[PDB]
């Protein structure tokens, strides 16, 4: 499978 | 052949070698006892020091950036239309090694630069492959290269455009509502 890491961003 | 030998400016860090003036800029580049920069994308740290002071470095100063396991994963990078420079920052943990994948975006058109770069050292990077994916509706964009070290950097790799680069209105083809999602492989060669 595929794990999905949900990455913010840095302004 | 018989020039005046003059040592390595990290001798004293354990740099055992000495050589001519001709050689000796070009050695210090890739020494291998050369200290390590923060691989963190933006100049903001101004962290220096050794490999094996990396992780503690990242895990100490950086928390906020988030490690998941597995040699195939995807990497959801969310508002990717917020004006202005803009980063992401994850780490990827296999083959007994962590990754650092960074997504880029430089403002007339703004412009998606994305690179992986391993936490080890230059002979160390070449035994790897990473592969970086978009998918849409019947449309797929694909970057494989070797991943850089992180005592190399991305800067010359970024500005070269030697990784996947894609402006924004590619974006919108592989984005739903400010997210795009990149299928990150890591293989080992
Ligand atoms: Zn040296
Ligand atoms: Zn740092």
């Amino acid at each position: 499978l595929r794990p999905v890491a949900m990455v913010r961003p840095t302004v | 052949a018989n020039s005046v030998l003059f040592p390595c400016k990290y001798a004293s860090s354990g740099c055992e070698i000495t050589l001519p003036h001709t050689e000796k800029a070009d050695h210090e580049e890739l020494c291998e006892f050369r200290p390590y920069s923060c691989p963190c994308p933006g100049a903001s740290c101004k962290w220096q020091g050794s490999l094996d002071a990396v992780m503690p470095h990242l895990m100490h100063q950086h928390k906020s950036i988030t490690t998941l396991q597995g040699e195939d994963i995807v990497f959801l990078a969310t508002d990717i239309n917020l004006p202005g420079a803009v980063d992401w920052v994850m780490m990827q943990s296999c083959f007994g090694f962590h990754f650092m994948l960074v997504l880029e975006k430089q403002e007339g058109h703004q412009q998606f630069f994305a690179i992986v770069q391993l936490i080890g050292t230059r002979k160390q990077a070449e035994n790897f492959a990473y592969r970086l994916e978009l998918n849409g509706h019947r449309r797929r964009l694909t970057w494989e290269a070797t991943p850089r070290s992180i005592h190399e950097g991305i800067a010359t790799a970024i500005m070269n455009s030697d990784c996947l680069v894609f402006d924004t209105s590619i974006a919108q083809l592989f984005a739903e509502n400010g997210n795009l999602g990149i299928n990150v492989t890591i293989s080992m060669c």
